[PDB]
């Protein structure tokens, strides 16, 4: 009735889907035995749109994961449910990463990304029918950007009529292995912005600024930092995945929010900021706890609440509470802004208040939505290219695989379009 | 077949020169980077047409 | 994380069977073939304890190339502390040697020997796959040294395709030295065997005579000193790939980390927490001192001013053993304040990684039991000095055309010396003109 | 003349004549890395004599 | 199985009276004329007991033919140290001995009894129906040496038609004997003795040599020791035939998954498990060493590196005594890992044969109670080294041209010294060159042999 | 005849290049010049080896 | 105009004798050292007839 598929990629990409899939187990409790722990009995359509169907109410994801680096899969895989896995998952070898772009785009990933695309054509007919598309993809590693990219292009030839989900990481001047990653960026959402449907800002040195400055947390580490952005995730994604009334299916988000379809950057936040470690473990009302919805600075991306544009937002509650306060937080809210007054937007009215039983709290408050901050976040981004490329520096590394120059250049055309189109609907 | 062979190379040279090497901006730059490749895929043409024909 | 070294010249032979005596004493390989942790001979090949192949039935030797011309080093060499096991059927060594000097043995009396050891590296070619460069130990005027580099890296470079490798120049000391032309055959090493490579680091003994009489108060300036220290840096270089730790990072991994262009190539290796019996004994360990010792004059291999080196990148290596608690302390006691002059448009991300498992001290040496590794393997945009200075002797010893009629009749002409002359002073007037800060 | 400059780089592509496969596979293999510096070099300097009349 | 056992030569007769003494000695035949345990008189009938059957008198007598002009090793093997035991009448001595020249014994020195031979043939040859081929035990230049199994492998291919012509051809060590023209009849072997057999073997007298001035440490460096180490090999191998049983692993599929090619025809043999008489003081029983040194060069005959022969076939074989159930107990010891580099067209795993009943010892000699055994032998592309060492021998001799005129006015020719000389080359390039992985003919633009 | 006509055309099909930038084709420029001197003078002596 | 030179040069091609398998293992290096003497005298007058004719 309603299928979504697991294809994973990278080298964080592949661990925060652990924890992602573990901390939306957290809830549901799917054991890898067979004892068939049942969340709820009631939920068998909303098991089956991501645990789908092996044997007699055996319910497991499509699990499929494809990276030449075995340790970090070798290692989630003795997680809390980290077994229950097809054994198709393992199509990989031994080839090695080492950050190299061009081995994940040009070379090394075209001789092994065509058993990923066997696999997921021959696991997508394997339900009832087909919806939507997943990844969680990044941009740390260097392999992993070429093969999203080619993935996503693969699945546009072979599934056009399909909507796909791409996570992905932003580069930071913060948390670097290596420092290439303007060319990790520059060249990877330059033909993402015409190749899929929808996509996130979930960023890096942002979402590092926010774990360290204004929350105070002595762990700068990957584990914290996977449980935040799982948690935030899980709280958007609970929407699509428990339909109660509201929270509209997969071309309908894209509808409702996508003008100019190139401008699907929405920036996933998070109102209350729970994290492990300094920790507030009272009853999370609506309004004071809420009033963490509409502050820019509170959020995966950089953004302000007077230098930024706001064209879509959405709320999805899991608590059991009332709406009147509810609504009139979101009339205060959306008419304080004089910049919002624009002649675009008429109606975003769009709040879910369904009653869906958490992980360790007993409600939420998600913020799903665009802006005009994804420009100074791409800004920046073309300032640390203007820092690594005006001498054509490093460019040695990568351009003896299959690349040259001129896809660079129309990359910068793409990115002065992107510039002056954002500009443009500034001044507006 | 050989003065097809020469009479081409002649035709390469012919009716395509690098077109006038002023653009208003650095991009001329950028399209005299397109022409040396282009060059050089034609370097690549000349050696398939007498290798990969008379050899 | 398989790879097979070649050493030639006669110091790249002493540093080869060193540091491999080196890694046999610290993994555990003794003499009678076996590692005793486990039950297979010879050897073994599981993720970092791979320097190794399945010769016999299980049989395991440590592979590696020993090249020289003088057949008399490979005999010393078999009669040392490692005496057997090295290999019985590769040793491959001339007769007459080229006697201190380049043309003959690259030119003349080389090119019968060339294919020899050519054929060698093939059929060690056709064992297994794993590759990851090379490691070339070479000097400038020590056995045969720039005559069999200066014609085996292009014959790698054409024969084997565009495969990524690695070399080891032996940057001389004109105290200890033993020719006097060292300038010209220093020149020609540079135009050939750096145009044609991939990654490579030159090691000074003018610079390990700095720090043996000039900081660690020890009065014995012989090349087993220079060995054993040879073999303690790298053995802490290789440490990353022979044992696994956090960021246990391929060589490869190194290489595509550090090279920002083929004329912008090397780096300055940054490793003086010098120590021996007296600097060991009742001394504590901490990580503020090695690390602020690093920037300063006399730390490098190439003398550099710490105001007037840029660091174009500021890599480091850590042998860590205790912790990744106390470096991920430092990243913030030491590597976050720092406000150091730098490079103008370039990113200034400082990068660490610590290697885990600890890789077994010199036994019977001089130095007592030490913990921590400090090797920041930056580099510097003005060592185009360190070569200037060179072309500047060069230049002095060079308008009088000396020892020029050694090196006329072997194959080259005057058009040779002064392509070279050329090459270095483009490197150098790129640096000044691009690499050293500009606009 | 472009007819004199093809023709004449083909003369000196006859000048790379059919080898001498006799021998053992050490010297074919002799004769492979001369045929490689041949090769090399011929198609080298046959781009750059294109290059130097148009490409 | 009832094949015809050949025996000519100084090392034939030799390893002849001896290997079948051993049998004597194995199947019991005790020097009174007749076994005490089976009261069948000479031999029994057998599935083993096979070897012995009736030819003679009535009495199954051993079944060997003993000829070589050779007077002296005919002398010593009529009056040795058993007179009886062999066949009684059918040894006929040798008139003029070749003494170390085969030239003579093909074409002048020879010919009187290859009459003789071919009536003791045809009589031994219309017994019993049970012939799988022929146990030559071949020799080089010592008596007659290759001149009579030349001329009965030439003449048993073109008149016998094709039966399988198993050959022990020994290629001995120049140290312990005294001849120097041996590469001459050694590469007239390929000419006259090759093409038209149909299965050889191979055994070598330098390891043991070498092992018995440095490792074995047996004051013995003459052929005495090399009889009493080849004696032990060829009762292993003929234990096939001689142990029958539930684990016989006999000549039948053997002879199959040895040669897979026409000049393939070359084995190789890695037995030395061996435990000597100095160290018969009841050592260590090692099931362990003895799978963990089989590819060092100790048990290998010829000193070549496995790191370079390719290997199309292997033939494991572990004849021990213990257990029949200890075939699987020692499966499961060291063949998971056998990480061995092979032809990229060729099997992987490997034949098992054991011989679980324990055999009768072999006493006065260098040897202790040996139970079990390892031998790994096959078809192996590392005899290349070998046979091009043996080249460099006759190319240097050929550039020397020593002993020429002795070896041309008998009946040879200098093309026909040509024509051995490709058949060598043949045997080369079927080992050098095409028995390397030829994967290079798929297809690459280089410049390559198109 | 036509050989030394193909070695001295190909000797004048070696121009000497304007020398203008900021020295980097330079050295570039110089090795052509040497090396393609060095394989026109191979095919010169190849041609009257035959011969 | 040098279809002559290139015979002298033949000439001296024509100059060198067989290696000598009648010839002392010291002597026949003699014969290849002032073999390679010479054509390093001759290599020096090909560049003087190449680059002074050119002019």
């Amino acid at each position: 009735m309603r299928e979504i598929v697991h294809i994973q990629a990278g080298q964080c990409g592949n661990q925060i889907g652990a924890k992602f899939w573990e901390v939306i187990s957290d809830e549901h409790g799917i054991d890898p035995t067979g004892s068939y722990h049942g969340d709820s009995d009631l939920q068998l359509e909303r098991i089956n749109v991501y645990y789908n169907e092996a044997a007699g109410n055996k319910y497991v994801p499509r699990a499929i994961l494809v990276d030449l680096e075995p340790g970090t899969m070798d290692s989630v895989r003795s997680g809390p449910f980290g077994q229950i896995f097809r054994p198709d998952n393992f199509v990989f070898g031994q080839s090695g990463a080492g950050n190299n772009w061009a081995k994940g785009h040009y070379t090394e990933g075209a001789e092994l990304v065509d058993s990923v695309l066997d696999v997921v054509r021959k696991e997508s007919e394997s339900c009832d029918c087909l919806q939507g598309f997943q990844l969680t993809h990044s941009l740390g590693g260097g392999t992993g950007s070429g093969m999203g990219t080619l993935l996503i292009s693969k699945i546009r030839e072979e599934y056009p009529d399909r909507i796909m989900n791409t996570f992905s990481v932003v580069p930071s001047p913060k948390v670097s292995d290596t420092v290439v990653e303007p060319y990790n960026a520059t060249l990877s959402v330059h033909q993402l912005v015409e190749n899929t449907d929808e996509t996130y800002c979930i960023d890096n040195e942002a979402l590092y600024d926010i774990c360290f400055r204004t929350l105070k947390l002595t762990t700068p580490t990957y584990g914290d930092l996977n449980h935040l952005v799982s948690a935030t995730m899980s709280g958007v994604t609970t929407c699509l995945r428990f339909p109660g009334q509201l929270n509209a299916d997969l071309r309908k988000l894209a509808v409702n929010m996508v003008p100019f379809p190139r401008l699907h950057f929405f920036m996933p936040g998070f109102a209350p900021l729970t994290s492990r470690g300094s920790q507030q473990y009272r009853a999370l009302t609506v309004p004071e706890l809420t009033q963490q919805m509409f502050d820019a600075k509170n959020m995966m991306a950089a953004c302000d609440p007077r230098h930024g544009r706001y064209l879509t937002v959405a709320a999805v509650f899991r608590g059991r509470m009332s709406m009147k306060e509810v609504d009139e937080q979101m009339l205060n809210v959306q008419n304080k802004n004089s910049s919002y007054f624009v002649e675009w937007i008429p109606n975003n009215v769009k709040t879910a208040v369904c009653d869906i039983p958490p992980r360790g709290l007993k409600m939420s408050a998600t913020f799903i939505g665009n802006s005009t901050a994804i420009q100074e976040l791409f800004k920046r981004i073309s300032e640390q290219f203007t820092a690594m490329f005006r001498r054509k520096a490093f460019l040695h590394w990568y351009t003896g695989e299959g690349m040259d120059e001129m896809e660079f250049t129309e990359a910068e055309s793409n990115m002065n379009d992107l510039v002056s189109e954002y500009q443009q609907y500034q001044d507006a | 077949d050989l003065l097809k062979a020469v009479r081409l190379i002649k035709f390469l040279y012919q009716s395509n020169p690098p077109p006038n090497p002023e653009g208003t901006r650095q991009a001329r730059r950028n399209r005299r980077r397109r022409w040396r490749e282009r060059q050089r895929q034609i370097h690549s043409i000349s050696e398939r047409i007498l290798s990969t024909y008379l050899g | 994380r398989e790879c097979i070294s070649i050493h030639v010249g006669q110091a790249g032979v002493q540093i080869g069977n060193a540091c491999w005596e080196l890694y046999c004493l610290e993994h555990g390989i003794q003499p009678d073939g076996q590692m005793p942790s486990d039950k297979t001979i010879g050897g073994g090949d599981d993720s970092f304890n791979t320097f190794f192949s399945e010769t016999g039935a299980g049989k395991h030797v440590p592979r590696a190339v020993f090249v020289d011309l003088e057949p008399t080093v490979i005999d010393e060499v078999r009669t040392g502390t490692y005496r057997q096991l090295f290999h019985p059927e590769q040793l491959i060594t001339g007769k007459e040697d080229a006697a201190n000097n380049y043309a003959r043995g690259h030119y003349t009396i080389g090119k019968e020997i060339i294919d020899l050891v050519l054929d060698r590296i093939r059929k060690l070619a056709d064992q297994c796959t794993g590759l990851q460069g090379f490691s070339v130990f070479h000097s400038f005027g020590g056995g045969t040294g720039s005559g069999f580099t200066s014609l085996l890296m292009e014959r790698l470079s054409v024969d084997y395709g565009k495969k990524s490798k690695l070399e080891f120049s032996i940057y001389p000391a004109p105290q200890v030295s033993t020719a006097v032309v060292e300038p010209y055959n220093s020149i020609l090493t540079t135009h050939t065997t750096l145009e044609h490579s991939d990654c490579a680091f030159m090691v000074d003994n003018e610079a390990i005579y700095d720090i043996c009489r000039r900081n660690l108060d020890i009065e014995r300036p012989t090349y087993t000193n220079l060995n054993r220290l040879i073999g303690q840096i790298v053995s802490s270089i290789t440490a990353s790939l022979r044992f696994d730790g956090a960021l246990n990072v391929d060589l490869t991994e190194f290489q595509t980390n550090l090279v920002p262009y083929p004329r912008a190539h090397f780096p300055l290796a940054t490793y003086a927490p010098v120590i021996s019996a007296e600097k060991a004994y009742h001394e504590q360990l901490s990580v503020a001192e090695i690390t602020n010792a690093c920037f300063e004059p006399a730390n490098q291999m190439v003398k550099c001013d710490p105001r007037h080196g840029k660091y174009m990148a500021c890599c480091l290596l850590y042998r860590g053993d205790v912790v990744p608690k106390d470096v991920n302390a430092a990243i913030a006691t030491i590597k976050t304040k720092r406000t150091i002059q730098f490079v103008d448009w370039c990113p200034t991300g400082f990068k660490v990684g610590i290697n885990y498992e600890p890789p077994t001290v010199v036994p019977g040496g001089d130095l007592a039991k030490v913990q921590r590794a400090v090797c920041m393997l930056s580099n510097t945009t003005a060592i185009a000095e360190a070569w200037a200075r060179l072309d500047h002797k060069f230049d002095l010893m060079y308008a009088k055309r000396a020892f020029v009629h050694w090196y006329v009749g072997e194959g080259m002409e005057e058009g040779e010396f002064s392509e070279a002359r050329e090459d270095m002073a483009a490197l150098e007037k790129d640096y000044e003109e691009v690499g050293v800060d500009s606009v």
